[PDB]
RNA sequence: UUGGCACCUCGAUGUCGGCUCAUCGCAUCCUGGGGCUGUAGUCGGUCCCAAGGGUUGGGCUGUUCGCCCAUUAAAGCGGUACGCGAGCUGGGUUCAGAACGUCGUGAGACAGUUCGGUCCCUAUCCGUCGUGGGCGUAGGAAAUUUGAGAGGAGCUGUCCUUAGUACGAGAGGACCGGGAUGGACAUACCUCUGGUGUACCAGUUGUCGUGCCAACGGCAUAGCUGGGUAGCUAUGUGUGGACGGGAUAAGUGCUGAAAGCAUCUAAGCAUGAAGCCCCCCUCAAGAUGAGAUUUCCCAACUGGUUAUAAGAUCCCUCAAAGAUGAUGAGGUUAAUAGGUUCGAGGUGGAAGCAUGGUGACAUGUGGAGCUGACGAAUACUAAUCGAUCGAAGACUUAA
């Protein structure tokens, strides 16, 4: 979200907390929304998954705790950020998903992801 | 399509169609009358005046504006219509209005008539370097006496001096700004009220002139 | 900082021009008869009837 | 607020509290213009609690209004809640506010600031 | 509260949406018109707040999904809103119920009325 | 740049690197237009014209430089006292302390290295940014304006389509067009999401008070904590850089000879850039070249004077305005502010009483009671009475 936010990889891919370092999109971008792709390096793993912690990863906001607007003066506001790690085609990494995600992430192509969403 | 006349009334809300959440701003257009349609027997440019809220009759005690003073009367007599306030001047109007006072009805904006505002923007006294040039303000914490000043105000000694334009702190706001490709949400007739989508200048009870986008 | 080069005493009394005071704004009192302050009571003599 | 009487908020509670007792006592009081146009306001909602009468009303009034007593009530001794709720009260129960008026008197000698009488109607 | 602000818009109001209080367990039944088809995806929960007046009156809904709580904002009188179904009145003693933000359990229990 | 000189300054012109604020050049990093390729296409190379706008965030190091991580259309090179300390810092270098290595017999010194170490000034003039007064603008005014000029803005990616088309064995993959949608940045506003909200509501602790209980008040950062109205605000909500005409640069030419030919040039005729001039937005008639248009006032006495007219203020109530003045809203024939009666929103169920508990308490009476700035009505209070300023229209010439 800030180029220092530590977020919650709420995906099941051995990353458990990550550090955003940069905001992709745009010369001079600070700040992502749900549904924004950031890089970001893993500073803590679960022994025996394939993210091991001191690599850099990109990966999607999925929750946020400031939310989103939605359009029609309906506004959604999640608990605690997350992000899932993800590879440089719109889909997932890992196999399972855990907690809510937010619908303005189908309109862009994270569709494994809504599919693999425990609910929307 | 006749650029009017109008006093800010507030902001609200409104759905659309498919429901979505509009902002719109809402502007009262009642007693708009054409005073005089300019030609090129006058300095040579079309245009007509429009007046918006109407002042009181003559009188002698005559000492708070809103007495129409001879002057003011004789010139809307001119048109056979009372005495406005709020004299106005529209060009980029066809003159197929009349050189007498008709009522300019808000009617002329049918429902998404691409128009564009203009009004004096609010008032801030006297705002410094930061507020009224987004300036970035110095550090706070490390030793530092430099917090909401400007920063250097030109050059040493090469120049000697301070070239214009320089931002330094002053009066703010003001100004009359304009706001272009706004939309008219609705028309209200029976409260001769306009809709638009956004917001427009200036402060609340205050005079805003709309007009057809020339974009 | 210092003045460079003291003030001639025409610039003195050009700065000076608007430095005069204004007049009291007053009235002549309809019952005292003497003079009375534009809404203000009469020192001299009594009410304001106002 | 609507004016900052170059004072803070306790003391300027404080002082308006005072000022308020002191006009009810004395029915009239010397005083400078925007303290008048201040009191003014305070004390036309006091006389409103008390043309109201209830007891809510009366323990209202009894925390914006100081406690003197009056001695010259020739050997007799009212609070300010008493004449507040007597007196005042049943003197202006007819008219619809507006229950003081100030007058400009002349600027005070070592100010200059203006010096009002506020007084009850 | 301006006369003319109203006049205008006052065709705008809902009119039988049922009057819940701000400590209450609602059902809310939304609108989805996202694909090319709507579904009425019910949003559950208790209801942290009201707030404002006229047609700008919005309210919040909090429910706790899986260890994550979300909250969802709905003006009151968007046509989205299908309708709302009142399950349980709850006892708040307050209008703003803010500090369920940050309790997490058993601790965040609302009696009924 | 490293220098060379020693011309100014030793009765004093403050160093480097950052910060705030910029500004200018072009020897152009990006975007724009072209030529030539050893240019099949996507991408290049190298030249030419072009300065409109843009040209990131971090790690390390006092550092500039520099190396690296990650994006970017691009992470330009330079001047401005190596821009800017009466704008900021004091981290390095060059004040007194102390220590290491080392040179010195020694006091002590560095090729060095390390820990610590007072950064004063109320702006007179010019300059700059905002704001009033005077007079002028051949009568005295109110209002609306034109625009000579001057300032502002000017950026850009990505996805879909044409079209897997052209081009290529393949792999790969288009010009020119349309469309949608972002980044950054400008500007307007407060409906929404939030922040603030010290004369709003509620809870709660210690202590002193109103003689006691109950209910309140004072003090303790506003005692603290939970909310929040108007206003002010961004991280919130809208809008912007549109579409185009004219003259052009490098280039592309047509026609065309001097020079039977050819030849873009000599005469002539076009085309051709994010650039210039307009178009967009803003100030603008002190523009002394002081412009215009409409309406108002325009007598009485002696070359002229006078006051009064239209109108404007003094004084007073104010706020959408404000440092003050000015700007607007009003001054009773009156809704300008206060009060009053209604609401709006905010809080969250007042006091008293009845009931249940033995008691802390709970419930009902009752979405109650309170409520600063928001909307409306109401002359209850105060804008009283008065006073000042303000014209009688020069001179020619032609009609």
């Amino acid at each position: 979200i800030q180029q220092e936010t530590r977020l919650k990889v709420a995906d099941n891919s051995g990353a458990r907390e990550v550090l955003t370092i940069k905001v992709l999109g745009g010369s001079g971008r600070k700040t992502a929304n749900i549904g924004d792709v950031i890089v970001c390096t893993v500073k803590n793993a679960t022994p025996g998954g394939v993210v091991k912690k001191g690599d850099v990863v990109k990966a999607v906001i999925v929750r946020t705790k400031s939310g989103v607007r939605r359009n029609d003066g309906s506004y959604i506001k999640f608990d605690e950020n997350a992000c899932v790690i993800i590879r440089d085609d719109k889909g997932p990494r890992g196999t399972r998903i855990f907690g809510p995600v937010a619908r303005e992430l189908r309109e862009g192509n994270f569709m494994k992801i809504v599919s693999l969403a425990p609910e929307v | 399509t006749k650029g009017i006349l109008g006093r800010k009334i507030g902001m609200t809300q409104v759905f659309g169609e498919n429901g979505e959440l509009i902002p719109v701003t809402v502007v009262e257009a009642k007693e708009n009358v054409v005073l005089q349609k300019k030609t090129v027997e006058v300095d040579g440019y079309n245009a007509i005046q429009v007046g918006f809220e109407d002042k009181k009759a003559y009188k002698k005690d005559a000492k708070s504006n809103k007495y129409a003073n001879k002057p003011a009367e004789g010139h809307a007599k001119k048109a056979d219509a009372a005495p406005k306030r709020f004299i106005r001047e529209f060009r980029n109007v066809d003159v197929d209005a009349y050189e007498v006072g008709q009522e300019v009805s808000v009617d002329t904006f049918v429902a998404g008539d691409v128009i564009d505002v203009t009004g004096v923007s609010k008032g801030k006294g006297f705002q410094g370097a930061i507020k009224r040039h987004g300036q970035s303000r110095g550090p706070m914490s490390h030793g530092s006496h430099f917090h909401r000043a400007p920063g250097s105000v030109g050059m040493a000694s090469d120049a000697s001096r301070v070239f214009k334009g320089q931002k330094m702190p002053g009066r703010m706001g003001g100004n009359t700004v304009t706001v272009q490709n706004l939309e008219v949400v609705q028309v209200d007739t029976e409260n001769k009220v306009i809709l638009v989508k956004g917001n427009v200048p200036g402060p609340k009870k205050g005079l805003v002139e709309i007009r057809t986008s020339i974009k | 900082a210092v003045p460079k080069r003291r003030t001639s005493k025409t610039r003195k009394n050009k700065r000076r021009t608007h430095f005069k005071i204004s007049v009291p704004g007053m009235t002549e009192c309809p019952n005292c008869g003497e003079y009375k302050l534009s809404h203000r009571v009469c020192k001299n003599c009594g009410s304001y009837n106002g | 607020g609507y004016r900052k009487l170059g004072r803070t908020s306790d003391q300027r509670k404080a002082m308006l509290r005072d000022l308020a007792t002191s006009l009810i006592i004395s029915e009239r009081i010397e005083t400078t213009e925007a303290r008048a146009k201040e009191v003014r306001s305070v004390v036309e909602k006091l006389i409103t609690l008390g043309k109201k009468g209830d007891l809510a009303s009366r323990r209202n009034a009894a925390k914006t209004l100081r406690n003197v007593e009056i001695l010259n009530e020739d050997e007799t001794t009212q609070t300010a809640l008493q004449k507040l709720f007597g007196e005042i009260a049943e003197r202006y129960t007819e008219r619809q506010g507006g229950y003081t008026r100030i007058l400009k008197q002349g600027p005070r000698r070592g100010d200059g600031a203006e010096s009002v009488i506020i007084e009850l109607v | 509260n301006h006369k003319l602000i109203e006049a205008v818009t006052k065709s705008q109001l809902r009119t039988d949406l049922p009057s819940f209080r701000p400590g209450d367990t609602l059902r809310v039944h939304v609108r989805i018109i996202e694909g090319t088809r709507e579904r009425i995806q019910v949003f559950e929960g208790v209801v942290i707040k009201r707030r404002g007046g006229g047609v700008s009156e919005t309210f919040t809904v909090r429910k706790i999904s899986s260890g994550v709580g979300v909250e969802r904002t709905f003006p009151l009188h968007t046509p989205k809103i299908e309708k709302i179904e009142v399950k349980r009145r709850g006892k708040v003693r307050r209008a703003k119920l803010y500090y369920l933000r940050s309790l997490r359990g058993k601790a965040a229990r609302i009696q009924e009325i």
